[PDB]
C-alpha cells in the first residue's frame, strides 16, 4: 500500500524491441550504485548479419534516465564451413529471460538456432551469455550431441533462469525430449572455469539435470518457468518449475531437490487449459522461514454469481509447514480475460512490518486493458487475499496490448529509503516502470478531558470577552509517531478539534473552546520520532447553563489529524505514508451531571441474569444457540454503559433476536482487538436508574477437541463511572451432547429367483458359478448420520445357510467397504468354486461378525455378500413347488465414542433382508 | 531397430499383394507401405495401416511385373517421424 | 392505516414510492395536514384525494410482438419466428418485480449449415481418401432431417513457424515430408477452401483437391480454425436463419493458449477475423492460440455449434474439454473418417435434444429467477434450461424480474435467448422512480416565502435547518415537548434515540459507523445479521432491518444461491433424480442415498427393479410410468423384442419379474463404453399352461 504512483520512474528502449518483457535488478559489489536490468528481445543489434538479436540494456537511477545495452556476444554467425553457418543467431530473442546474482548477469536466448554440427537442420536449442565484470562466457546447456526432437535440440534453453542462494544456476527449457521439457542446474563456477571458445558442446562436472520420460510425458512444457526456495532441511535452494501442459493439460509443478535431482513435491492444477504453472514464486509470506509456493493459473475459469464459467485466472498460494505437505489456498482474479496470475513477482517486505509482500499482475485488465498490479501483504496467518494496492497501466495500446504486469521484480532497495521497490516491465509500449515504496509511519494519538463530568452550577473560569464565571473543563490531545527506514526527524501534523461532535449542523453546540469562541479549533504541531509525545492544551468553556434543554446526550470529542506533505526525503518528491489500518481519528466523552445524587457521583448497580432456554449442543454439526440477557441497572446513571459478551472459541456470533416483544432490540457489535474474541452491546448512554433489559444473541458452535464438557460463557456489564463501574461476571455454560442417528439397510440383487432356472443342468460335484444356480447378492449399509460419531461399533450378521442338511445360499464371497474388517464362523466357498419363511432360526445359521471402526457423519460402512442359489437342494424332491422366503438379518451395536468423559449410554438397531423363490 | 523384418509376400493370386511384417520391438503408431515400377519413372503411391494390423493390400499394378514394395514404421511421436525402410523386389 | 408508508415513510414523493411497491403519494389541491401524505392507495383514496392527482405507477410486462412459434420453418412465407414472444417492454417501480413467460420450440424442418474443419496433418491422410464420396453421402442422410443443406470445407495443420514448422533443411520447406521419400504441401496454419453452399457434389470436388501436410510436434492448433471459422462468418458464409454445425476432426492432441510463448508468439488471441482473399490465417504466425473463455464467448455470439470428432485415444481429452465449453458434444471418430457420415447425424440429434437459455447484455441492477416447464405439466424450478427432447417439441419458462432500488440508466434493455439459436427474446426494462409533478418544480417561494424554502408536489421542506411544511424550525430555546408522535405507543422514548426531537422532524443525530435514517430515527444502515461474521453474507444490501440480497442471491441471510450447477450431476439430472436442489446443495429424498448429486445409492434397488418400468409401458403399453404420459421422455434406452437372452455378456445383467398378466418377462440391459444403454427383451413369455 505504500508504493508511490504519483511519481514513478519511466523507462522506454526502442519501439517494437518488446522493451520489458523481462526485468532484474542489478546491484553490483564493485560500486554503491544500483541499476535497472531490462531485456528486450527483438531488438536490432550491431551483430553483423544479425536481424532482431535483441538486447540486455543497462538503465541506471542516476535520475538522467538512460540505459545502455550491455555488450555480450557482438559476434555474427559462426560457420561450420564455407557459406555453411553453425548459428543463426537472428529473431533468437536474446533478453527474454535475465537475472542477476550479486555481481554476475545471466542473460539467455530462447529462440537461437544450431546447425546441430552433423546434418544441415536449425534446432532452437537456445543459448545464454554469463558476464562477470570484464568476462564473458557462453552457457548453453542444451546445445549437445543429443541433436533431434528426441533430444535437446528444441529444448529452447534459457526460456527461464534463476540462480541460488550459493552460486548455482537453475535453468530451464520446455523441448527437449519431445517437449516433455528439462531442468538444467550447473555450478556458476564450473561455468566459467569450464568454458572453451573452441568447443560447442561442454560438459560440466556436478550437473543437475532431469532425464528423459515415457512418451505419455511429451509435450508438458516442462521449465516452462522456475522458481528456488528451500523445502527440506539441507539449506539448500531447492528447484521448482511449471508445467503447464502436464497431466492432460491440467498444469502441475514439480520440485526437485537441488541436491540429487529428485523428485520432493508436486501440484496439478484442478482445471484443463487453465495453464497451471505458467508463473511461479517462492517466498516466506507468513514470516515462519518456511518457504511458500505461489503458482499462476492466468486462464483458470471460475463461476460467477450466475454460474457460468468465466475466464479470470487463479493463483494457488501453499503454505509450507515443517511437517510435511502444504496448505494450499485459492485466490480467483477480478476481471475477465485479465490473466490475472501471468506474473507472480516477489518484494521483500514492502511495509517492513516483519512479513514478506509479494504482487500478482494482470497485464490484460483494468481500464482500456492497460494492465494492472495488485499488491498482497503478508500475515502471521499468511497472505491477505485482499488486495493492498492497484497498479495501473498508463501507456496506450499502439498496436499490441501494453502488457503492463507481464514481468517484474522486486525485493531490492534501489534508494536508501530502506523500503524495498518494484519494477514492472510492459514491453507493449517497449516500457519499464520503476514504483519506489514510500516510509511507513505509524501514529497513535491520546485524548483526555479534565474532568469526564460536568457542573454547570461549578462556573469557575472567567470568560475573556465579559468577567464572568463560566464552567470549563480541560483537553489535552498528544500525540507521537515513528517509523522505520529513512524518514525525516520531525513531522509536520495537522489536527483538527471538534466539540460535540454527536451534534451537527442543525442543533446546539453546547460547548466552546475558552479563547477561541468557537465549537472547533485547529492546531499546527510538530514531534520528534522517537516518543516524545507532544501535547497541547485549550480549554473548552461550557456554554451558559439552563441555555439547551438538552442533558443526557454527551458532548463528544473528537479530535482528527492529517500529515502535511512538507517534510519528504532527497529522493526529490517521495513522501511518508501513515500506517494502513490505524485510527485516523479518536473520541472522548464528557457528560453534564445530573440525577447523580447529594453526592455529586452517579454510582450505579449493574447487574446481569441468563437462564438457559437451551440445555444441549449436539457435536458434529452447528446449531442455533441463544441466550437471554437481562441488563438492569439499580442505582444512579451509568455513563457508556456497555455489554461484555465474552466468548470461546467455538461461538461465531451471529445478529440479534428482533421476533419477539418481550425482549427489545439492542446495538451488538462484534469486534476482537486485544487478544480476545467477545461481543459488545450497547445497553444506553447513560444508561438511567431502572432500566431492566431484555435481549437475545444468537450463535452457531463449531465444537473443539472432541473432550470438552462444556462451554463457557461470561457476562458482565461496564460503564465509564468512577464508582461501582462494573457488574459482577456472570457466567453461563451449556453442555455438549452425544447425538449419532445410526441406520443399518439392506438390499437384495435380485429380491426374487423365479423356477426352473433356464438351461440348467446338475453336475454332483461342480465347480462353475453356473452348475450352482443364480447369483443372489445381499448388501448391507451401516450409516451415521448424526452430528456425532462413533469410533467402535460391532456388526452381526445371520445368514440361513442350510436348511435339513443341504445348502440353500452358497456364499462365493463378500467384500467390504469402509473401516471394517469381517469373520465369518464358517469357511466361505469350501468348495473353491471360482467365478415358508426360512431364517437363521428353524434352520441352519451361518454367522459372520465384524468390527467396525470410526464413522463419521458422511462416511458409512457397506458389507458386500456374493451368494449362490443352491438349484440342486430346491427343485429336486422335498422343494418341488413351493414358495421360499430366504430371509438374513443384520444387527450392529455401537459400543465406543471418541468424547470419553460424556454421557453416551446406547446405540443398537437391526434390520433383515429377503430373498423370495417362486414357481409359477 | 525401429524397422520390422519380413513381409515376404503372402497369397499371390490376384492383381494384389499380401504383405506380413513381425511386431518391431518399440511402440507402433501405424505403417507406411510404397509401392511401384522399379526402373520406371516410377508410379510411387501409398497408403495407411494401423499399428496393430501387420497386413495390408496394394491394388492397381500390372500383371506380375516385378515391382518393389518398402513398409515404414510410424512412431508415436510428434506428428509423424517415422524411420527403418525396409524394402522388397516383387 | 398506518401500515409502511403513513409514518416511517413521509418525505417526499420520489421517496414514498421507494419505500413499498404498495406505497402512494397525493397532491390533494389543500391543506388537510392529517396523515393524507404518503399512504396505500386503499387508505390514502378514502383521505379524499383523488383528481387524478394519485401516483401509483403499477408494474408492466406488456408484450410489444408476439408472433406464433411455426411449424416448419423451411420455404414459406417469412420469419420462423421459433421463440414468442420476441419484444416485451418491463416497465419496473423500485423495489418491485413483475414476471413474464417463453415458449421455445425445436421446428420441424430446420435449415442447417454445417462446416467441415479438418486436420490435415499426416496422421489425417487415410480420412482424406474416405471422404471423397462422404459429401453426397452426407446429403441424403441429412435430407431427411432437413430440406436445405449446405457444406463447407476447412484446413488446418498448425502455426507455420518454428519449433512447430520443418524450417530446416532448405530442401524441405515446399516438402516438409523429405526423409519420409514422398511429398507433401506445405503446412499452413488454417486454410478455408469451400465456403458453405448448398451444391454437395460441389463439395466432393475440392476433396481430392486437398493433400495432406507434415508436421513436428503431436499438438495440432485446431483452436485457431476454430476460431477463425466462427468469426468469419462473412468468409465461410454462416445462414442468420440456419442451424450452425461446426465439425471438428482431428486425432492428436491440440495447442493451448499461451502454447505461443516457445515461437516468441506473445499476442493474445483477438475475436477479429484475419482470413483474408488469400483464404490463409494471416495472423496464424503473429497471434497465439485461442483460450476456452474467448472460443466459448464467439462460439456463443455466432450461434455456432462446435462438434469435436477426434479418435478413442484423445476422446477422453476432448471430453473433458467440451465440458469447459458447454453446448458442445464430443464423438468417437473412426481413425479412416469411416463414420463422420453417421456421427455427425448423431451429434445433430444431441444438440436438437437440448434447449438452454442464455442471457446477454443484462443489467446487474436487476435479477431473474427462472421456473421451467420441460415436461407435459410439471415445472421444475431454478432450471433454466431442457433436457431429452425430440425434434417438434415445444417448452416453456416462466422468469422473474426484480430490481434493487431503481436507476436513472435511460431504459437499457436486454435479451434472452436459448444458446445456438437466431431468435431470442428482448426486453425493454424502464424505470418510473420520479414522481410526474416533479416536472413543474414550483422553485423556491410559494407557500415558504421568506428564508427560502420550496415547494413540491404539495409540501415544502424549506432550507437547511428549517423543517416542515410551516418552517424556520429554528436552532434555539425554540421547545416544544411534540407529542406522542416523537414515540408511538404513548410512553416510548423520544425518537427512539440517535437524534432527538426538534421542532418533530427528528434530525438525526450520531451519524457515525452508517447513516440513521427513517422519520422517528428508527432506520440505519449496519443493523442487519450476519452469518459467518460478514453482514448479509457481503452479498446483500441493508435496507434499515433487512438485507436487500444481490443477484442470484436469496434468503433472509443472502446466503443461498439460485445456481443449479452445483447440483448438476453427470448423466444430465440435477440430483439423479434422488432429492430436491436447495442452494446449490442436493437433498436426497430417496432412502439410503447420500453424496454430492446423489450419485451413490449402494441400498437402492438393482437397475432389474428400475428398467423394467420403461419395458412394461414401451413394450405391454401399461402399468406405472405410463399413465402420466412420461414413458418415452425417461425411457431413452433402446428397447427391441427378441429371442433366446443372447450370449453377449461384456457388462449386461439378466433380469426376470412377473407382469400383472402372472407371466414371466426375461430382459436384458446391455452399453457400449460412454456410449447408449440397450434393451433387449424375450418375447413370448411363460404364462400358466391349461
Ligand atoms: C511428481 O510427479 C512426477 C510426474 O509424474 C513424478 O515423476 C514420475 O515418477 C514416476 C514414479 O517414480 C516415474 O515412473 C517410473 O519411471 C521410470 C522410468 O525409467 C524408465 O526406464 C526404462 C528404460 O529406460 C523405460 O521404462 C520401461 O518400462 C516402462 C513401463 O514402466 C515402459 O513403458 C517403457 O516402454 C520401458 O519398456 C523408460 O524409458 C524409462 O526411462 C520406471 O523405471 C519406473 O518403473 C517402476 O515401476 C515398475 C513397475 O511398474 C518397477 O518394476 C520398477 O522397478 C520401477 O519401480 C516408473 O515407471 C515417472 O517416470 C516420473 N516421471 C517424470 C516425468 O519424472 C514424481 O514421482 C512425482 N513426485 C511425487 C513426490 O509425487
Ligand atoms: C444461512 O445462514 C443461516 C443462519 O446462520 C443458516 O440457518 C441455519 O440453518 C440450519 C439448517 O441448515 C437450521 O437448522 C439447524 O441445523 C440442524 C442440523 O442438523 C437442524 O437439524 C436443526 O433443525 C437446527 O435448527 C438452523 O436452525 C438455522 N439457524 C441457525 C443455525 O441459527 C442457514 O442454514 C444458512 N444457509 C446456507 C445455505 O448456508
Ligand atoms: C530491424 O531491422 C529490420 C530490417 O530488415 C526490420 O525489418 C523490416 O521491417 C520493415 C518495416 O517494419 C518491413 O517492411 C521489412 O519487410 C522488414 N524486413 C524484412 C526482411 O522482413 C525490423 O522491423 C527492425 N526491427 C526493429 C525492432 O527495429
Ligand atoms: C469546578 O470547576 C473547576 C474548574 O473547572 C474544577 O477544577 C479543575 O479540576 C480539574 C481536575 O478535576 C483540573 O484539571 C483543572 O485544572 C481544575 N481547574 C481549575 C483549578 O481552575 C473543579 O474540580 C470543579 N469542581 C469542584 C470545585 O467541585
Ligand atoms: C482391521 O484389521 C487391521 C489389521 O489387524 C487392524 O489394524 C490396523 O491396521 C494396521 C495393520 O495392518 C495396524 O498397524 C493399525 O494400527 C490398525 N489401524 C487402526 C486404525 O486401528 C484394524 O484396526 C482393524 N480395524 C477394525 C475396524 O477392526
Ligand atoms: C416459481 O414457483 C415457486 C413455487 O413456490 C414460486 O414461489 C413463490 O413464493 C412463495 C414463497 O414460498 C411460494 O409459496 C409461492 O408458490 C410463490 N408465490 C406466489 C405464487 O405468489 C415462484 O414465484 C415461481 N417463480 C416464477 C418466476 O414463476
Ligand atoms: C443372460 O442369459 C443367459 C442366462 O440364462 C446366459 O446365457 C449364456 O449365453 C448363451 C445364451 O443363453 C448360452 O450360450 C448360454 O445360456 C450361456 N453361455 C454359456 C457359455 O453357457 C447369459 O450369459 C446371461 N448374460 C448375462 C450378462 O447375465
Ligand atoms: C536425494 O536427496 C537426499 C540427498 O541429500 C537423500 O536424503 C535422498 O535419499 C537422495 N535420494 C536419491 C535417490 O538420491
Ligand atoms: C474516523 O475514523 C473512522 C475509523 O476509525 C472512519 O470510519 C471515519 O471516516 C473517520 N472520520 C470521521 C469519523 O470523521
Ligand atoms: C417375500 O415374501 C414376504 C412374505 O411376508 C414379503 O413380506 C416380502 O415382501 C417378499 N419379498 C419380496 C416380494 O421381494
Ligand atoms: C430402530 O429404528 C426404528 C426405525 O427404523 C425406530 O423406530 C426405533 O426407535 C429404533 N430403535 C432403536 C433402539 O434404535
Ligand atoms: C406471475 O405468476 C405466473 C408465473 O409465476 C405468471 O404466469 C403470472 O402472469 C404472474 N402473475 C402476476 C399477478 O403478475
Ligand atoms: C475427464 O474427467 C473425468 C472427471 O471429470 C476424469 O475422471 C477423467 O480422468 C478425465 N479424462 C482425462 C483424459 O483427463
Ligand atoms: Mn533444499
Ligand atoms: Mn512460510
Ligand atoms: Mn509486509
Ligand atoms: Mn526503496
Ligand atoms: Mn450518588
Ligand atoms: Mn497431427
Ligand atoms: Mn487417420
Ligand atoms: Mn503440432
Amino acid at each position: 500500500f505504500n508504493l508511490d504512483v504519483d511519481s514513478p520512474a519511466e523507462y522506454s528502449g526502442p519501439e517494437g524491441s518488446y522493451f520489458g518483457f523481462a526485468v532484474d535488478f542489478f546491484v553490483p559489489s564493485a560500486s554503491s550504485r544500483m541499476f535497472l536490468l531490462v531485456g528486450a528481445p527483438k531488438a536490432n543489434t550491431t551483430q553483423p548479419g544479425i536481424v532482431e538479436g535483441g538486447q540486455v540494456l543497462k538503465c541506471d537511477w542516476s535520475s538522467t534516465r538512460r540505459c545502455q545495452p550491455i555488450e555480450f556476444d557482438a559476434t555474427g554467425n559462426r560457420d561450420y564451413a564455407k557459406d555453411d553457418p553453425l548459428e543463426f543467431k537472428s529473431h533468437q530473442w536474446f533478453g527474454a529471460s535475465v537475472r542477476s546474482k550479486q555481481d554476475k548477469i545471466l542473460a539467455c536466448a530462447p529462440l537461437y538456432h544450431w546447425r546441430t554440427e552433423m546434418k544441415q537442420e536449425r534446432e532452437p536449442v537456445g543459448t545464454c551469455f554469463l558476464q562477470d565484470g570484464t568476462k564473458t562466457v557462453e552457457y548453453a546447456p542444451c546445445r549437445s550431441q543429443d541433436i533431434d526432437a528426441d533430444g535437446q535440440g528444441f529444448c529452447q534453453g534459457g526460456f527461464s533462469i534463476d540462480f541460488t542462494k550459493a552460486d548455482r544456476v537453475l535453468l530451464g527449457g520446455p523441448g527437449s525430449f519431445y517437449w516433455q521439457g528439462q531442468l538444467i542446474s550447473d555450478q556458476v563456477a564450473e561455468i566459467v572455469s569450464k568454458y572453451d571458445p573452441n568447443v560447442y558442446s561442454i560438459k560440466y562436472n556436478n550437473q543437475l539435470a532431469t532425464r528423459t520420460a515415457q512418451a505419455i510425458f511429451d509435450d508438458s512444457y516442462l521449465g516452462y518457468s522456475v522458481a528456488v526456495g528451500d523445502f527440506n532441511g539441507d539449506g539448500i535452494d531447492d528447484f521448482v518449475s511449471g508445467v503447464p501442459r502436464a497431466a492432460r493439460t491440467l498444469g502441475m509443478v514439480y520440485i526437485y531437490d537441488g541436491k540429487n535431482m529428485s523428485s520432493l513435491y508436486n501440484f496439478t492444477g484442478e482445471q484443463m487449459a487453465a495453464y497451471f504453472g505458467f508463473s511461479v514464486a517462492a517466498t516466506d509470506i507468513n514470516g515462519d522461514d518456511y518457504a511458500d509456493v505461489f503458482i499462476g493459473a492466468p486462464l483458470f475459469m471460475d463461476r460467477g454469481s450466475d454460474g457460468k464459467l468465466q475466464e479470470v485466472g487463479q493463483v494457488s498460494v501453499s503454505l509450507q509447514r515443517a511437517s510435511g505437505d502444504f496448505q494450499t489456498t485459492k485466490l480467483n482474479g477480478f476481471e475477465v480475460f485479465a490473466r490475472f496470475g501471468s506474473a507472480i513477482a516477489p518484494l521483500g517486505d514492502l511495509d517492513q512490518d516483519g512479513f514478506n509482500d509479494i504482487a500478482i499482475a494482470a497485464p490484460y485488465g483494468g481500464e482500456d486493458k492497460k494492465g494492472i498490479v495488485y499488491i498482497f501483504n503478508g500475515r502471521s496467518t499468511g497472505l491477505n487475499a485482499v488486495p493492498s494496492q492497484i497498479l495501473e497501466g498508463q501507456w496506450a495500446a499502439r498496436s499490441m496490448p501494453p502488457s503492463f504486469g507481464y514481468s517484474m521484480k522486486g525485493a531490492t532497495d534501489i534508494d536508501k529509503n530502506g523500503y524495498p521497490d518494484l519494477i514492472v516491465g510492459a514491453f507493449g509500449v517497449d516500457r519499464a516502470i520503476l514504483y519506489r515504496a514510500r516510509p511507513v509511519i505509524t501514529v497513535n494519538a491520546g485524548l483526555e478531558v479534565y474532568p469526564s463530568i460536568l457542573n454547570q452550577d461549578n462556573k469557575t473560569c472567567s470568560l475573556p470577552g465579559t468577567a464572568l464565571k463560566v464552567s470549563c473543563f480541560n483537553v489535552r490531545f498528544c500525540l507521537k509517531a515513528d517509523g522505520k527506514g529513512v524518514l525525516p526527524r520531525k513531522l509536520n501534523f495537522q489536527v483538527e478539534l471538534l466539540l460535540d461532535k454527536l451534534k451537527q449542523k442543525g442543533a446546539i453546540r453546547r460547548a466552546l473552546f475558552l479563547y477561541s469562541r468557537s465549537p472547533s479549533h485547529s492546531k499546527n504541531m510538530t514531534i520528534s520520532r522517537g516518543g516524545l509525545m507532544q501535547c497541547e492544551e485549550l480549554i473548552a468553556y461550557l456554554r451558559d447553563e439552563s441555555e439547551f434543554r438538552d442533558k443526557l446526550t454527551p458532548i463528544t470529542i473528537f479530535m482528527e489529524y492529517r500529515l502535511d506533505y512538507r517534510t519528504a526525503a532527497d529522493t526529490t518528491g517521495l513522501q511518508p505514508i501513515l500506517n494502513q489500518f490505524t485510527p485516523a481519528n479518536i473520541s472522548r466523552q464528557a457528560h453534564i451531571l445530573l440525577d447523580c445524587g447529594e453526592d455529586n457521583v452517579c454510582k450505579p448497580k449493574l447487574e446481569v441474569s441468563v437462564d438457559s432456554d437451551q440445555k444441549k449442543i449436539y457435536i458434529g454439526d452447528d446449531n442455533p444457540l441463544t441466550l437471554i440477557v437481562k441488563a438492569q441497572n439499580q442505582g444512579e446513571g451509568a455513563y457508556e454503559a456497555e455489554l461484555i459478551v465474552s466468548i470461546p472459541l467455538q461461538a461465531d456470533f451471529i445478529g440479534v433476536v428482533r421476533n419477539n416483544e418481550a425482549l427489545a432490540r439492542l446495538s451488538c457489535a462484534f469486534k476482537t482487538e486485544n487478544q480476545t474474541r467477545q461481543v459488545v452491546c450497547d445497553l444506553g448512554n447513560p444508561m438511567k436508574a431502572g432500566t431492566q433489559l431484555l435481549a437475545g444473541l444468537r450463535f452457531s458452535v463449531h465444537q473443539q477437541s472432541e473432550m470438552d464438557t462444556s462451554v463457557k460463557f461470561d457476562l458482565q456489564i461496564q460503564s465509564s463511572n468512577l464508582f461501582d463501574k462494573v457488574s459482577p461476571v456472570v457466567s453461563h455454560k451449556v453442555d455438549l451432547a452425544v447425538l449419532a442417528a445410526v441406520e443399518i439397510r439392506g438390499v437384495s440383487s435380485p429380491d426374487h429367483v423365479f423356477l426352473p432356472i433356464p438351461n440348467w443342468e446338475h453336475k454332483e460335484n461342480p465347480e462353475t458359478e453356473e452348475d450352482v444356480g443364480p447369483v443372489v447378492q445381499h448388501i448391507y449399509e451401516l450409516r451415521n448420520n448424526g452430528p456425532s460419531s462413533f469410533s467402535k461399533a460391532m456388526l452381526h450378521l445371520q445368514w440361513p445357510y442350510k436348511y435339513n442338511n443341504n445348502t440353500l445360499l452358497y456364499i462365493l464371497h463378500y467384500d467390504i467397504d469402509g473401516p471394517m474388517n469381517c469373520t465369518s464362523d464358517m469357511e466361505i466357498n469350501p468348495l473353491r468354486i471360482k467365478i415358508h419363511t426360512l431364517g437363521c432360526g428353524v434352520a441352519q445359521c451361518l454367522k459372520i461378525v465384524c468390527q467396525v471402526g470410526r464413522l463419521d457423519r458422511g462416511k458409512s460402512a457397506i458389507l458386500y455378500v456374493k451368494s449362490l442359489l443352491w438349484t440342486e437342494t430346491f427343485m429336486n424332491k422335498e422343494n418341488q413347488n413351493h414358495s421360499y422366503s430366504l430371509k438374513s438379518s443384520a444387527s450392529f451395536n455401537v459400543i465406543e465414542f471418541p468424547y470419553k468423559n460424556l454421557p453416551i449410554e446406547d446405540i443398537t438397531n437391526s434390520t433383515l433382508v429377503t430373498t423370495n423363490v417362486t414357481w409359477g | 531397430s525401429d524397422v520390422p523384418r519380413d513381409l515376404e509376400v503372402v497369397a499371390a493370386t490376384p492383381t494384389s499383394l499380401l504383405i506380413s511384417w513381425d511386431a518391431p520391438a518399440v511402440t507402433v503408431r501405424y505403417y507406411r507401405i510404397t509401392y511401384g515400377e522399379t526402373g520406371g519413372n516410377s508410379p510411387v503411391q501409398e497408403f495407411t495401416v494401423p499399428g496393430s494390423k501387420s497386413t495390408a493390400t496394394i491394388s492397381g499394378l500390372k500383371p506380375g511385373v516385378d515391382y518393389t514394395i518398402t513398409v515404414y514404421a510410424v512412431t508415436p511421436r510428434g506428428d509423424w517421424n517415422e524411420g527403418g525402410p525396409i524394402s522388397i523386389n516383387y | 392505516g398506518p401500515n409502511i408508508c403513513t409514518t416511517r415513510g413521509v418525505s417526499s414523493c420520489q421517496q414514498c414510492l421507494a419505500v413499498s411497491p404498495m406505497c402512494a403519494w397525493c397532491s390533494d389541491e389543500a391543506l388537510p395536514l392529517g396523515s393524507p401524505r404518503c399512504d396505500l392507495k386503499e387508505n390514502l383514496l378514502k383521505d379524499n384525494c383523488a383528481p387524478e392527482s394519485i401516483e401509483f405507477p403499477v408494474s408492466e410486462a406488456r408484450v410489444l410482438e408476439d408472433r406464433p412459434l411455426s411449424d416448419k420453418g423451411s420455404g414459406d412465407s417469412s420469419q420462423v419466428t421459433q421463440v414468442s414472444p420476441q419484444r416485451i417492454a418491463l416497465r419496473l417501480r423500485p423495489d418491485d418485480s413483475k414476471n413474464f413467460s417463453i415458449q421455445v420450440r425445436q421446428v420441424e424442418d430446420y435449415p442447417v449449415d454445417i462446416y467441415y474443419l479438418m486436420d490435415l496433418s499426416y496422421s489425417m491422410k487415410d480420412d482424406l481418401w474416405s471422404i471423397q464420396n462422404l459429401g453426397t453421402k452426407l446429403a441424403t442422410q441429412m435430407r431427411k432431417l432437413t430440406s436445405n443443406l449446405r457444406i463447407g470445407f476447412g484446413a488446418f495443420v498448425d502455426k507455420p513457424v518454428s519449433p512447430y514448422m520443418y524450417i530446416s533443411p532448405p530442401e524441405a520447406l515446399e516438402n516438409p515430408c523429405y526423409d519420409m521419400k514422398t511429398t507433401c504441401l506445405p503446412m499452413f496454419g488454417y486454410k478455408h477452401v469451400l465456403t458453405l453452399t448448398d451444391q454437395v457434389t460441389r463439395f466432393n470436388e475440392e476433396v481430392k483437391k486437398q493433400s495432406v501436410s507434415r508436421n513436428r510436434d503431436a499438438p495440432e492448433g485446431g483452436f485457431d480454425a476454430i476460431m477463425q471459422a466462427t468469426v468469419c462468418d462473412e468468409k465461410i458464409g454462416w445462414r442468420n436463419d440456419a442451424s450452425h454445425l461446426l465439425v471438428f476432426t482431428t486425432d492428436a492432441k491440440t495447442h493451448i493458449a499461451l502454447d505461443g510463448r516457445l515461437a516468441g508468439i506473445v499476442q493474445p488471441n483477438d475475436g477479429q477475423c484475419h482470413v483474408g482473399s488469400d483464404n490463409h490465417y494471416s495472423a496464424s504466425t503473429t497471434m497465439d492460440y485461442p483460450s476456452l473463455g474467448l472460443m466459448t464467448e464467439k462460439l456463443s455470439q455466432k450461434n455456432i455449434n462446435l462438434i469435436f470428432a477426434v479418435t478413442e485415444n484423445v476422446v477422453n481429452l476432448y471430453q473433458n474439454y467440451s465440458e469447459l465449453i458447454p453446448g458442445t458434444t464430443v464423438g468417437v471418430l473412426s481413425m479412416d473418417s469411416s463414420n463422420v457420415l453417421q456421427l455427425i447425424v448423431d451429434a445433430y440429434g444431441k444438440i436438437r435434444s437440448k434447449v438452454e437459455l442464455e442471457v446477454r447484455d443484462l443489467p446487474e441492477e436487476l435479477s431473474l429467477s427462472f421456473n421451467a416447464t420441460c415436461l407435459n405439466n410439471e415445472v421444475i424450478p431454478g432450471l433454466k434450461s431442457c433436457m431429452g427432447l425430440k425434434i417438434g417439441d415445444t417448452v416453456s419458462f416462466s422468469i422473474e424480474a426484480k430490481v434493487r432500488g431503481c436507476p436513472q440508466e435511460k431504459e437499457k434493455s436486454f435479451t434472452i435467448k436459448p444458446v445456438g439459436f437466431k431468435d431470442s427474446l428482448i426486453v425493454q426494462v424502464t424505470f418510473d422512480c420520479d414522481c410526474a409533478c416533479q416536472a413543474q418544480a414550483e422553485p423556491n417561494s410559494h407557500r415558504c416565502n421568506n428564508g427560502n424554502g420550496t415547494f413540491e408536489c404539495g409540501v415544502c421542506r424549506c432550507g437547511p435547518g428549517w423543517l416542515g411544511s410551516q418552517c424556520e424550525c429554528s436552532e434555539e430555546d425554540y421547545r416544544p415537548s411534540q407529542q406522542d408522535e416523537c414515540s408511538p405507543r404513548e410512553g416510548q422514548p423520544v425518537c427512539s434515540q440517535r437524534g432527538e426531537c426538534l421542532c418533530g422532524q427528528c434530525v438525526c443525530h450520531s451519524s457515525d459507523f452508517g447513516k440513521i435514517t427513517g422519520k422517528y430515527c428508527e432506520c440505519d444502515d449496519f443493523s442487519c445479521v450476519r452469518y459467518k461474521g460478514e453482514m448479509c453474507s457481503g452479498h446483500g444490501q441493508c435496507s434499515c432491518g433487512d438485507c436487500l440480497c444481490d443477484s442470484d442471491w436469496t434468503g433472509y441471510y443472502c446466503n443461498c444461491t439460485t445456481r443449479t450447477d452445483t447440483c448438476m450431476s453427470s448423466n444430465g439430472l440435477l440430483c439423479s433424480g434422488r432429492g430436491k436442489c436447495e442452494c446449490g446443495s442436493c437433498v436426497c429424498i430417496q432412502p439410503g442415498s447420500y453424496g454430492d448429486t446423489c450419485e451413490k445409492c449402494p441400498t437402492c434397488p438393482d437397475a432389474c427393479t428400475f428398467k423394467k418400468e420403461c419395458v412394461e409401458c414401451k413394450k405391454f403399453d401399461r402399468g406405472a410410468l405410463h399413465d402420466e404420459n412420461t414413458c418415452n421422455r425417461y425411457c431413452r434406452d433402446e428397447i427391441e423384442s427378441v429371442k433366446e437372452l443372447k450370449d453377449t455378456g461384456k457388462d449386461a445383467v439378466n433380469c426376470t419379474y412377473k407382469n400383472e398378466d402372472d407371466c414371466v418377462v426375461r430382459f436384458q440391459y446391455y452399453e457400449d463404453s460412454s456410449g447408449k444403454s440397450i434393451l433387449y427383451v424375450v418375447e413370448e413369455p411363460e404364462c400358466p399352461k391349461g
